[PDB]
RNA sequence: GGGCCCGUAGCUCAGUCUGGAGCGCCUGGCUUUUAACCAGGUGGUCGAGGGUUCAAAUCCCUUCGGGCCCGCCA
């Protein structure tokens, strides 16, 4: 049970990352752990509830980092 | 080769040989062709003892990698299964007999079954002996891929009647069917 | 002329490329993930490499120039496919250009056809974890023969790991086999169209453990495995009645395999081809070309339809570029 | 230009002295020889294959019996009292062998009838279905396999 | 017909001198899952009979099958 908040300079990039990552989020047939992936203004919030939790948080840190760096 | 148009003792026979495939190493080619001829003769002979109709064996030659075998009028299972759908059932029986008696035929295709009067298993080249259901399951998988690649349009009925025959002859069929899913699992995720 | 940017993250070889429809590749780059001790991943390498490769892509060509983005949505490792998909979606939206998720294997075939002679090929695609023979039958690309446990590349890699040769063990095992003199007795399984390289690999491991000379063991392993591959290629050639075969994939680097296939095709009166080393291995250029070809004929793709497909099949592509 | 002379003789007294007399002959238990083919096949296999026995005219018996072993082949298919099959090459030696062995010429004993087929199957362990002559030729052809 | 050798777990071999482990698959982790990697499980009481031995698969005999050799040829 944890929350990860990420803030970005602009709502434009916030939506960028959110809708480039949400399709991946919903593309997983069976999830590592219970997840929530939501857009709050110019920020993205992830909620985790599970080992599997550590993998999930690392994987999502990586997805978001890649999405950020693509710019 | 396989084309001779000869009659041993007035018996119509075609001597089949394995032309030396030069692309591979000489010694490995020798070993493979020798073992293939040995196993083909072995099992084209042995299967008959299971009541599984096949061509005859009349002379082996490991020195020349040749086997002489009674010819059967040209009617291939691959070329008739779409026309006659009962030969798939018949293949079911004459391959479930193999599986029940612990013999593996690792080239299962509708090209390896002639049908003039009954179902002749006219090749057994890659045969083997196994008491493990996994080898039988993989052989069934090979036949499944062959039937798909040839006549997938009728795969439904072909496999349905193949399983009908397999049920009719083989008794522990469900065990190997369940084991098949383990091999079907190779496709990664 | 429309141009596209493709990524490639199905395996350890993070590829990025930009290719045009004129018949040339503007840019291509690949970073092969060096394996650690047997925990980073191909996906980690993709995440920390695709930004850099894309920076070089920007440097060599302006962002607004590229008209389409493609990406290898499958088949391949899950996390790596997902990293390439994430980057593909992000770049698609950022540049306001459409996204396409294309198939790795068919991509290999189309790059082979583009770079090599022009044909409709029987492609023996062999790589680290994707061995199979593919071709165009029933107006689609469909598998014919494949391994059931392990691919040829993974077989060689695991042999190298057992003999402790440093990764990659490809050239090392090739040279040791070249040195070898006698071919140890190893299993030779060709289950119709398929292969089971697990038996060969395990038997070679046991034979080496028994004390048989390393060069002889490597020669045995190589000759047996690549003979099985050549035989399934013969069977597929007979099955499809095609007119030419193509070696494709990373293991295409093995001169012995190449010569074996060449001698085969010479004996059977058929033509053997193979893409240059720049295109054999996984790279972004091939995915770029496949996406460009898909969108050329007018095959759009909703951004929601670009999911990863780990268990992608070469027939699930509605091949419509003929 | 003379194919091996093959004749079935019935009601012939068997004398062990013939073997040590010294001559080129073969005597086969007529109850198991399926037909003329069952011995033409053995002739061809002895002529072509790598010999298993020191003698051509004893390899004939070994092949006709199928079993590689010589003791079993002799004790089983070797000619016994009464009906027998004579494999020979020349008329004068054939005449002498006929005079010594005795019996009457009737090839019908070579042919197969219900009892003969039952005995052939029982003694060759021929399970499964197939033409008798072809299948026994097969069982005799499978010698060249470990 | 005879002599020598072989037979142990689902697979492969030590253990026969003189009285089990590996592989396979399963389970948890390893970045859920694997490509690989690490840990626990699953596994015979040893071809069969007889005798010896407190104590044998382990020493002797017979047989069951398998491999090597000896052949004595009607």
């Amino acid at each position: 049970q944890a929350k990860i908040e990420i803030e970005f300079p602009s709502e434009d990039v916030a939506k960028v990352v959110y809708e480039a990552v949400l399709y991946e989020h919903l593309s997983v047939p069976y999830r590592r752990s219970e997840i929530d992936f939501k857009l709050e203004g110019k920020k993205i919030i992830l909620d985790i509830k599970a080992s599997a939790l550590r993998g999930t948080v690392n994987s999502y840190l990586r997805w978001i980092k890649a999405a950020i760096d693509v710019i | 080769a396989d084309i001779k148009r000869d009659s041993y003792l007035d018996f119509d026979v075609i001597i089949k040989e394995r032309v030396k495939k030069g692309y591979r190493d000489e010694r490995l080619d020798e070993n493979i062709r020798k073992s293939r001829t040995a196993r083909e003769a072995r099992y084209l002979a042995l299967v008959k003892d299971f009541g599984i109709p096949a061509p005859y064996i009349f002379d082996v030659d490991l020195d020349n990698k040749r086997i002489m075998m009674s010819y059967i009028n040209g009617k291939l299972a691959k070329d008739v299964i779409e026309d006659n759908l009962d030969i798939a059932y018949k293949i079911g029986e004459i391959v479930g007999k193999l599986h029940k008696n612990d013999v593996i035929h690792n080239d299962l295709t509708t090209s390896n079954f002639i049908f003039d009067k009954d179902l002749y298993i006219i090749d057994f080249g890659l045969g083997k002996i196994s008491n493990l259901d996994r080898d039988k399951a993989v052989d069934l998988i090979v036949f499944k891929k062959a039937v798909l690649s040839t006549h997938h349009e009728k795969f439904d009925e072909i496999w349905e009647r193949f399983l009908e025959g397999y049920k009719s002859v083989y008794d522990r069929w469900e065990i190997i069917l369940e084991l098949m899913k383990d091999v079907e699992r190779r496709a990664r995720y | 002329p429309m141009i596209c940017l493709g990524l490639e993250g199905t395996a350890e070889k993070t590829g990025v490329g930009i290719v045009t429809s004129d018949g040339e590749v503007l840019f291509n780059k690949t970073i092969m993930y060096k394996p650690p001790k047997q925990p980073r991943e191909a996906a980690d390498h993709h995440a920390e490499t695709f930004p850099k490769l894309i920076k070089e892509a920007f440097e060599v060509v302006d962002k607004n120039e590229i008209d389409l983005i493609a990406f290898s949505q499958g088949p391949g490792l899950g996390p790596s496919l997902r990293v390439t998909a994430t980057v593909a979606r992000t770049l698609s939206l950022t540049l306001k250009k459409p996204i396409i998720g294309v198939n790795h294997c068919i991509a290999h075939i189309e790059i082979g056809k583009l770079t090599t002679e022009a044909e409709d090929p029987l492609t023996l695609y062999v790589s680290g974890g994707n061995t199979q023979v593919i071709a165009y039958v029933s107006k689609k690309y469909r598998v014919f023969g494949e391994t059931l446990d392990i691919a040829v590349g993974n077989c060689l890699d695991q042999f190298a790991r057992y003999v402790n040769l440093p990764h990659p063990g490809g050239p090392y095992i090739e040279e040791l086999a070249r040195k070898g003199k006698k071919l140890v007795d190893l299993p030779y399984t060709v289950k119709g169209m398929d292969i089971a390289f697990s038996g060969l690999l395990t038997a070679a491991m046991r034979a080496y453990d028994a004390g048989e000379r390393l060069e002889d063991i490597c020669y045995s392993l190589q000759e047996y495995a690549f003979s099985m591959l050549t035989e399934i290629t013969e069977r597929a050639l007979a099955h499809t009645n095609k007119g030419e075969v193509m070696l494709v994939g990373g293991v295409a680097a093995n001169n012995r395999l190449r010569e074996m296939l060449k001698a085969m095709c010479e004996g059977q009166n058929v033509d053997f081809y193979v893409p240059p080393k720049e295109f054999c291995g996984d790279n972004g250029a091939m995915i770029a070309w496949l996406g460009l070809l898909m969108h050329k004929n007018g095959r759009w793709m909703s951004l929601d339809e670009t999911k990863i497909i780990p268990n992608y099949r070469t027939d699930m592509v509605e091949v419509n570029w003929i | 230009m003379d194919p091996m002379i093959i004749r079935g003789i019935r009601g012939a007294r068997i004398n062990n002295e013939i073997f040590n007399l010294g001559l080129k002959f073969q005597i086969l238990n007529a109850d198991v020889v399926a037909t003329k083919k069952h011995v033409l096949h053995a002739i061809n296999q002895a002529k072509t294959k790598k010999p298993i026995a020191k003698s051509f005219w004893m390899e004939i018996l070994v092949r006709a019996s199928g079993q590689r072993q010589i003791h079993e082949a002799i004790k089983i298919i070797g000619a016994k009292d009464g009906n027998v099959c004579l494999i020979c090459e020349d008329e004068e030696t054939f005449r002498k062998i006929y005079e010594l062995i005795g019996g009457e010429i009737d090839d019908s004993v070579l042919e197969i009838n219900e009892d003969k087929e039952r005995l052939i199957r029982e003694i060759f362990k021929i399970r499964g279905f197939g033409n008798v002559v072809e299948r026994v030729l097969e069982k005799i052809a499978l010698i060249e396999l470990k």
